[PDB]
């Protein structure tokens, strides 16, 4: 009869799930009355998000999805394409790539998609996207590979006018080639065409979340922008062709090793750095503990140093199956906890600002994957062998 | 003065120099008060129905030594007007509450001070988007209404603030969140009646313990009346405000009730005497202040018009506020003032 | 410094051609800089060595 | 649109039981 994508879609759909997130966040307190002819310029607020995800491990119930959907989640629900409902928990997330991993709680009879090799993609190749555009459900749209970046973001015309960046990008064989994302951050929604992380990168970032707790991406800990910013002018910067250092992050390697706002990096390991962009991307091709010597500019300053795990990708209330923001520290040198909060449920448990945890409630916790591997097997007695540098206490 | 009028564009360049002196026991207002104002109003005919315009006005103090400059922009806006439909403009402009309260702001020197500048939607301020409909699509002569939005004007940038910043940020007494307001006025022959309402979000910087009158929003409700014919001018306005009226440097009044009234007569030979009364009564102020007068004075004055370009005036502010702890803390003037002015304008 | 102006036309002082400031500036915060203890590069000067 | 504050009130009453002093 007539050609159709329905035959492979039937072998694919069981792997695509819907995701309903419920969570809260801090919003500013509304000042009243409200005057709409007056252009001006803390409380938790519940919000609801919804997106798609792809079953990537049928046994473990591992579902890949966008970080812009599950971010700040308190409750994450998943509904299979056959209608069965499950609960899910955060296992990992990485805001840079806008990719996150979750785990269906109590999976039973699941189907996982097969991942194809991103590296074999070519522009005229056919593409099919599957997502939940406006909430009304699971929509599939078709097209082709528009641009192969060459980070290799995949570009495709199988998008959706005014809709939210769905999820799965699949080839004509039903294999996963990329997860569609949203490059319009803290928004969701597209620029006109579609951007996907390639399947090979998805596989890679995803395994890290599993086997470590987070992705090994080191940060230079500087924060800044281009040489056009109001501050590059309001501070008049000499020789403009590089990355403007607006501030050096606290307790960072840039901070520790030496550097101060103003200097404009001009190179990284000999190579020219013409824009924060160039730099932000280059430092992203280097895993923790790496050493990268870069040239700065004040009069003619330059240094060499080693970076540590970034702070963007971190964990929260999913390490201890219970409930309560740690992350990994250097190589397999335990799990270092970061900025504690105000509610202080975890600080209340004797955990400060820089407390490592090499003791797996008794054993070795070189990382959050392991640590969490124990706070899931023996939920009975828990004594966190934490040692924030000196103090080696054992709280419950 | 119209200095340009050609091919459908007109430019009016206007201004004044006010040679002005204050006499007062209060030495902070006493002395030379000389100043000048300059401005332009331009209009361009786009079609027979559509006109574009812009206006700018600037004040430069004339009473300082040459090692300083005290000057500011009063208004700066651009707009479009469509015949028998309405107008829209955006920029630094007057809040719509002033459509009503302006009716009593007619005194030789003083007056118009139950509110101030950069004071939510009450007078001049930044970021006003203003929509106006005159004569109701040209079907009801004399009936006008307006709806206005004000965008947030927040904390200064580059000063270490971690929230509430805008590019054009300022001190908290002159901040505002997003606001909306409206006005309706009707004028038949000599008579006028009007009302206005404003509601602005208040910023976090404004709602700290350092300021009295904490609140989510600033609201104002105004009614006004006018008579303007037969060489007689009479007007009165009454305004009730919530977390909107400044109490000197202390912050704002939880509630205030403001009243202004004026009577003026124009003699044929050029003399225009004026009598006015203003008061602002604050309630539930906090810090033990309870109910207090924020403002209370009788103004007697006169202007002599030599012509439309030269005039001279005397204005006498008889200040009925008494010197007490509250007025001392807030820095509110309680002394009388006599102003003498000589004004050239074009 | 004076002899240089005479015998060269100007003083021989080389610039790294960056322009920027400290890690306190509004841009070091508005851009959140990790590890703060150095010179913030607000911009790299055009046609410069940096 | 917390601290204790003293106030004073005054009113009348009627003696209804002379022995028990009930008002």
């Amino acid at each position: 009869q007539m050609p159709s994508l329905a035959p492979m879609l039937e072998k694919v759909m069981p792997s695509v799930v819907s995701i309903n997130v419920e969570g809260s966040t801090t919003v500013n307190t509304p000042r009243m009355p409200r005057n709409f002819q007056q252009f001006f310029g803390g409380q938790q607020q519940k919000f609801m998000a919804l997106g798609s995800g792809v079953i990537i491990d049928a046994d473990k119930g591992y579902v890949v999805t966008n970080n812009h959907v599950v971010d700040n989640a308190t409750v994450i629900k998943v509904q299979l394409s056959d209608g069965r409902k499950f609960d899910a928990k955060m296992v990992g997330k990485d805001p840079r790539s806008d990719i996150a991993l979750i785990q269906i709680q109590n999976p039973k009879n699941l189907t996982a998609i097969k991942m194809a090799d991103s590296d074999a993609l070519r522009v005229g190749d056919y593409t099919v996207a599957i997502g939940n555009p406006f909430g009304l459900g699971e929509t599939v749209t078709s097209g082709i590979v528009s641009a192969l970046g060459r980070e290799n973001f995949i570009q495709t015309d199988a998008a959706i006018n005014r809709g939210n960046s769905g999820g799965a990008l699949v080839n004509l064989n039903g294999e996963l080639i990329g997860i569609n994302t949203a490059i319009l951050a803290p928004d969701g929604g597209n620029i006109g065409i579609g951007f996907a992380i390639p399947s090979n990168m998805v596989k890679n970032l995803t395994s890290q979340m599993v086997e470590y707790g987070q992705v090994k991406r080191g940060e230079l800990g500087i924060m800044g922008t281009e040489l056009n910013s109001e501050l590059a002018k309001a501070m008049k910067v000499d020789a403009q062709r590089g990355a403007f250092v607006s501030q050096v992050l606290p307790n960072s390697s840039a901070a520790k090793a030496g550097i101060k706002a103003g200097d404009v990096i001009t190179s990284l390991n000999g190579k020219p750095i013409s824009s924060f962009a160039a730099l932000r991307a280059q430092v992203g091709t280097m895993p923790v503990g790496s050493k990268l010597t870069l040239g700065l500019l004040r009069d003619g300053k330059q240094v060499n140093v080693n970076l540590e795990l970034q702070q963007s990708s971190q964990n929260q209330v999913d390490s201890s199956s219970i409930f309560n923001e740690m992350s990994n520290k250097g190589k397999d040198q335990g799990v270092v906890v970061n900025n504690v909060k105000t509610g202080t449920p975890a600080a209340q448990i004797g955990l400060k600002k820089g407390d490592v945890i090499i003791g797996a409630n008794q054993q070795a916790v070189k990382n959050i994957a392991e640590l969490r591997k124990v706070l899931d097997s023996k939920p009975s007695v828990l004594a966190l062998n934490i040692q924030r540098g000196d103090s080696t206490i054992y709280l419950l | 003065a119209e200095v340009y009028n050609k091919d459908g564009n007109k430019l009016d360049l206007y201004g004044k120099v006010d040679g002005l002196h204050y006499f007062s026991d209060n030495k902070d207002v006493d002395g030379d008060q000389t100043y000048m104002r300059l401005g332009f109003k331009g209009e361009t005919q786009v079609t027979d129905q559509l006109t574009g315009y812009g206006q700018w006005e600037y004040q430069i103090q004339g009473n300082s030594a040459e090692n300083e400059n005290n000057s500011w922009t009063r208004v700066a806006f651009a707009g479009l007007k469509f015949q028998d439909v309405g107008s829209f403009d955006y920029g630094r402009n007057y809040g719509v509450v002033y459509d009503v309260t302006s009716w009593t702001d007619v005194l030789p020197e003083f007056g118009g001070d139950t509110y101030g500048s950069d004071n939510f939607m009450q007078q001049r301020g930044n970021g006003f988007a203003t929509y106006r409909n005159t004569d109701f699509f040209g079907l009801v002569d004399g009936l006008n209404f307006a709806v206005q939005y004000q965008g947030k004007n927040g904390n200064p940038s580059g000063e270490g603030f971690t929230s509430g910043v805008t590019n054009n940020g300022r001190d908290a007494l002159r901040q505002n969140g997003d606001g909306v307001g409206g006005s309706i006025t009707y004028d038949y022959e000599g008579f006028g009646i009007g009302g206005a309402i404003s509601s602005s979000k208040r910023t976090d910087a404004q709602n700290t313990a350092a300021y009295i009158g904490n609140g989510d929003r600033a609201e104002t409700y105004t009614g006004g009346l006018k008579y303007d014919a037969n060489n007689i001018y009479l007007a009165a306005q009454y305004t009730q405000t919530y977390n909107a009226t400044r109490v000197g440097s202390l912050g704002w009044a939880n509630k205030a009730q403001n009243f202004e009234a004026v009577a003026q007569y124009q003699f044929d030979f050029g003399l225009r005497p004026s009598l006015a009364y203003l008061q602002s009564k604050g309630k539930n102020l906090g810090r033990g202040y309870d109910d207090e007068d924020i403002l209370k004075y009788v103004d007697v004055g006169a202007t002599y018009y030599f012509n439309k370009n030269m005039s001279t005036y005397v204005d006498y502010k008889i200040n009925l506020l008494d010197d007490n702890q509250f007025t001392r803390d807030a820095g509110i003037n309680t002394d009388n003032i006599v102003a003498l002015g000589l004004v050239y304008q074009f």
